[PDB]
């Protein structure tokens, strides 16, 4: 069967270079293809290498920057791209041509797990959490703003409250930083009976925040 | 090179319905088209390759066919699991181009949004920046218009929109519009409004607050 | 006829790779793969992620008895295998016979 | 060559063709150049990759410590232990050497068969509209443009379309 | 040293998926078979004939 | 296919032929139907049966008890005993997997060769009295009754007998 | 035969040819006789000799004493020692029997391929200047002396030289 | 690689016969050729034997007297010549057709 374990997520700045690993659980000589998906965009095949035919076929857009290589003994594939730019901030995948028929060149077959790559001039910034105090049903939440890089893990009452919880996707603002909103709807009766605390965790900056969303009174 | 054009761009059904997705190629790729399914936050999965030959582990409901330039992927009965985005990729010649994308949604009755507004907190106002948050919770369809009315003047470019994925329990969406202003321009005005125009509402719904109260 | 010829052929490169066949030895081929491993990193490593047990100046007899030329593990320790250099001599400093040395060494291997 | 194509009636290979293993060299008024047959090349790569994968993946092992320690009064079992290790060494070495020797012969003949099949596939498409001139080459009795050329590479040559055009040219070259 | 491995020999560890090795017959762990072979080269391409004559 | 006959210039097989592996489909005024070539089919069955018998019969064993019992102070010989069993398991598994993989490839090519040989045997018998029309098919330029048909299956076709009849028809179809 | 040449379209061998494995029987006004193709014969001998050398030379052993002596209270290791010897006996016997069985099949097909290639090499040289008459035989439409004969054995036959001489004779034999 | 160890030097009188040994260090089936060099004269190939094709090809001068033979199990070649005469007083060599390509019939390759 063989299993594909890609390298971890890495964040860099424009102009640098990055190489992505793709280790096989066992040993195989199946072909290698790397595919990128940008946030909000479709899939895009980058390049490929045939271990038995040598060579390395790339796409017109990526030819010159990307360099796809693989090693036989470790059965590990490597995808290196140079002259990094903000356009390449996306998630990269590693796949091996393999089906029940066999090598079956052309079809991605077994895939990897993905590898998030972030390119921006911003450095590691901790998140800031501001309580959105609540006014039938009521809504209260927390605001995670101006953090870098992704992601932030937001829970409620240390995971006690899960139903009605909506954690919004992050948004890249004009400052190159991410902002996130987490909300939950609770009955109006339990506003004072139960205290509501959101738990925002951003391990890239080693920041964990517990904010008390006290009700707003005029 | 080959231009894979998927039709339709988007679709929706309500489980057990017959699904058909068409993929058109600019040139002739014989039978070198492969279909892939992509899920949010999960690796893509191959379903049909060479326009046939259901991948090992894929249930028989997924059936593909076609040749030449027009190809078709069909699902006999729609299930909860196969609600995802589907891509058609050619391998007849390099580069191997994928499709534009075809998203699948679980059909739901039209539900009006529940609009909430959150003024900037006193803790955040101490930082010199103000963020006004407008919340749309558990609505359908996804398409909605959010307009920011600052002293009845429409603010543009100062707001950003974020939409969550469809909830697995009620098949609805949530929207967040965050209009950000500095503490100086935030205190230049006293009334902030969030006019939401949505299909589920017969008329636009506006929630407003007065600064300082 | 206005010429218009078409030809069928195969690929060639400059590769100097030579393989051996049953009928002929040293046949040059365009591409080839190596099925044999002949390189080592030259360092004893952590099998299963667990570091091995190193003795050094002592053999297993010296470390398990507590010879003054040996160290001991006070905290809870684990190992995947045992490394015992041939330079190890300081074992049973008092002369005598250690029963089931080989048996105990195997049981203490991991 | 077993099938007589590689190093046979096709004397040498083409370095101008770098995109594939087997392919074509065309010539017409529009120019000339090298192209690789995508269908036959990919079907040969899959077989070779399966061949390499089969040799490697079928070898599955488990955790095992070869090392055994014996004293000076356990010579016989020590010799028995050595006899086990040496016997495995001889068996594996002989099988590994012969496996490569036999499979290398099979691989070269596999390329020979594919080259021969590709020539015969083109031969069946053209029939008497072309003249065999050796070196795996065909001469067309009728004009063949770029669309006509790749149509052979496609596998969609129209023999009746140029049958009468080539037949008239066939009976005039030969006096 | 302090790097992980799946196979270890007295001369040093090996990180390989090939089915054969010739470094040391005494190994510990999931390791390939040991052979006396010197060169095991498996041909994947065809006979190289670039010779002009 | 190595010889290009099975899945090659003969695109598909015949389910209407159930009495043999290789054979013929004839067509004349007396009708049409499928028949199997007895000579080539039986000679291929014998080779395959010998192939299966060779794999099985060459494996001859004797009475043997694998089980060995050791105590807690006999770990090294117990590990030595386990090392013997595991080594035999890996050797036999790798040889058995590769034997089937290689022989299955040989068997399919063996059928490919037999189909190709049968077509060429018929081709040599007919010569220019028949026209190759692809798909392993021949068109007769002269009428061929049931006696003429099986005479090809017999292997006793008379080329000079219909040589002048077919030659006259050969020069009129081609204008 | 896999390639259909040996025991195929060439029904039988020649005992009159003793100087080589593959060759020719010529016939002209100067006489007739048997001759062996030096190029194809030597290239087949080298492959077979390499094949025999590969089987033998890849088997390299060292000094080793199989004999082990045990007492009446060492039955288990004695059974373990016997289990090692018997396991090696079965493994070597099965591999040796199958190696000869498979390689003997390969060797016979290797001779079949060489005979087929030699016939096709002559066929490509003569083209339409000769008529195929079965049994691996060619009939010349033009007179061919001893110099012309060995020129085919050389590999230096001049088709254009006798092209017009043979073409005139070609259109008169067939009425 | 294999190494060739020929038999020792032997001296006889006219009319007798002699056989020369050629032992291989390992085991091989490469062809065998025997070459003679007379004092002050050039080399002269005498005969040859192909282990896989059988037979024994000799030269016109030596046909009838010389008898070149080899044994498979020992990988040892033997060259026997009868009706010895003073013209044959020379040094005899044993060679095996072998290069990096392989059997390479025709070329002496490894010598004795
Ligand atoms: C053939 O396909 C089946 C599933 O249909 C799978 O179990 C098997 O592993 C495949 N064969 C190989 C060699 O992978
Ligand atoms: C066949 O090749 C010709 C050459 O341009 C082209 O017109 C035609 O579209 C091709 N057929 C395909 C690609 O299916
Ligand atoms: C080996 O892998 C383990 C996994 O549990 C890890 O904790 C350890 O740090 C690794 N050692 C290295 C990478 O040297
Ligand atoms: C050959 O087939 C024809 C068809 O009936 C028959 O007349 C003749 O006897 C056959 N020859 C045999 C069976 O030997
Ligand atoms: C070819 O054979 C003829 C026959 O005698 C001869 O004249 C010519 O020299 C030969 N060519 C060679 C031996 O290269
Ligand atoms: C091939 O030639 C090299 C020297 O170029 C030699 O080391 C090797 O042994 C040869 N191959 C064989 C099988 O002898």
């Amino acid at each position: 069967e063989v299993q594909l374990v890609q390298s971890g997520a890495e964040v860099k700045k424009p102009g640098s270079s990055v190489r992505v690993s793709c280790k096989a659980s066992g040993g195989t000589f199946s072909a290698i293809s790397w595919v990128r998906q940008a946030p909000g965009q479709g899939l895009e095949w980058m390049g490929g290498i045939i271990p038995v035919f040598g060579t390395a076929n790339y796409a017109q857009k990526f030819q010159g920057r990307v360099t796809i290589t693989a090693d036989d003994s470790t059965s590990t594939a490597y995808m290196e791209v140079s002259s990094l730019r903000s356009d390449d901030t996306a998630v990269y995948y590693c796949a091996r041509e393999e089906t029940w028929k066999g090598a079956t060149i052309g079809v991605m077959g077994i895939w990897g797990q993905g590898t998030m790559v972030t390119v921006s001039s911003a450095s590691t910034k901790g998140p800031s959490v501001f309580p959105l105090a609540p006014s039938g049903t009521a809504a209260l939440g927390c605001l995670v703003k101006d953090y870098f890089p992704e992601p932030v893990t937001v829970s409620w009452n240390s995971g006690a409250l899960t139903s009605g919880v909506h954690t919004f996707p992050a948004v890249l603002q004009s400052s190159g930083l991410y902002s996130l909103s987490s909300v939950v709807t609770v009955p109006s009766s339990s506003l004072g009976t139960q205290t509501y605390i959101c738990n925002v965790n951003h391990k890239p900056s080693n920041t964990k925040v517990d904010k008390r969303v006290e009700p707003k009174s005029c | 090179d080959i231009q894979m054009t998927q039709s339709p761009s988007s679709l929706s059904a309500s489980v057990g319905d017959r699904v058909t997705i068409t993929c058109r190629a600019s040139q002739s790729i014989s039978s070198y088209l492969n279909w892939y399914q992509h899920k949010p936050g999960k690796a893509p999965k191959l379903l049909i390759f060479t326009a046939s030959n259901l991948q090992s582990g894929v249930p028989s409901r997924f059936s593909g066919g076609g040749s030449g330039t027009d190809f078709t992927l069909t699902i006999s009965s729609l299930q909860p699991e196969d609600f995802a985005t589907y891509y058609c990729q050619q391998s007849y010649t390099s580069p191997r181009t994928f499709g534009q994308g075809t998203k699948v949604e679980i059909k739901r009755t039209v539900a009006a949004p529940s609009v909430f507004i959150f003024p900037p907190s006193d803790e955040q106002l101490k930082s010199g920046t103000a963020s006004v948050v407008c919340l749309l919770n558990n609505f359908y369809p996804r398409e909605a218009k959010v307009q920011w009315k600052v002293d009845n003047a429409l603010q543009s470019g100062n707001s950003q929109e974020s939409v969550t994925e469809q909830d697995s329990k009620d098949s609805t969406y949530s929207l967040s519009s965050t209009l950000t202003l500095s503490k100086a321009d935030y205190e230049k005005h006293k009334v902030y409004a969030c006019e939401v125009t949505h299909q589920g509402l017969s008329s636009p719904v506006t929630k407003s607050f007065n600064r300082g109260e | 006829d206005p010429g218009d010829t078409l030809c069928i052929g195969y690929h060639a490169n400059n590769s100097t790779d030579t393989v051996d066949t049953v009928l002929e030895k040293n046949v040059t081929v365009t591409h080839s793969v190596n099925l044999l491993e002949d390189k080592h990193n030259g360092k004893l490593c952590k099998l299963r992620g667990v570091a091995p047990l190193h003795l050094g100046k002592c053999n297993i007899a010296g470390w398990i008895l507590g010879n003054p030329e040996c160290e001991s593990l006070s905290t809870a320790s684990s190992w995947s295998y045992i490394v015992e250099t041939p330079s190890s001599d300081n074992g049973t400093c008092y002369p005598g016979d250690f029963i089931d040395y080989e048996e105990l060494r195997e049981q203490l291997s991991s | 060559g077993l099938f007589g194509a590689i190093a046979g009636f096709i004397e040498g290979g083409w370095t101008g063709m770098v995109d594939g293993w087997y392919g074509y060299h065309h010539q017409n008024e529009q120019g000339s150049g090298y192209a690789a047959d995508l269908k036959s090349t990919q079907n040969a790569i899959d077989g070779i990759t399966n061949k390499v994968n089969s040799v490697i993946e079928k070898m599955n092992t488990q955790f095992t410590a070869v090392g055994k320690e014996f004293n000076h009064l356990e010579k016989r079992i020590e010799n028995l232990n050595k006899k086990v290790d040496d016997g495995f060494l001889d068996i594996w070495t002989y099988n590994a050497e012969l496996l490569v020797l036999l499979e290398n012969e099979r691989t070269l003949d596999y390329h020979d068969s594919n080259v021969k099949n590709l020539y015969e596939k083109v031969r069946s498409q053209l029939k008497n509209n072309a003249k065999e001139i050796g070196n795996g080459c065909f001469e067309f009795y009728h004009k063949c443009d770029n669309t006509c050329m790749e149509s052979v590479k496609n596998g969609t040559y129209d023999y009746p379309k140029y049958s009468e055009e080539a037949k008239l040219n066939r009976e005039e070259i030969d006096s | 040293h302090d790097c992980n491995t799946t196979c270890q020999t007295p001369k040093g560890a090996i990180n390989t998926s090939l089915p054969f090795q010739n470094i040391h017959p005494i190994t510990i762990g999931k390791c390939p078979k040991y052979v006396k072979s010197t060169k095991l080269r498996l041909a994947t391409g065809l006979r190289n004939i670039p010779s002009i004559a």
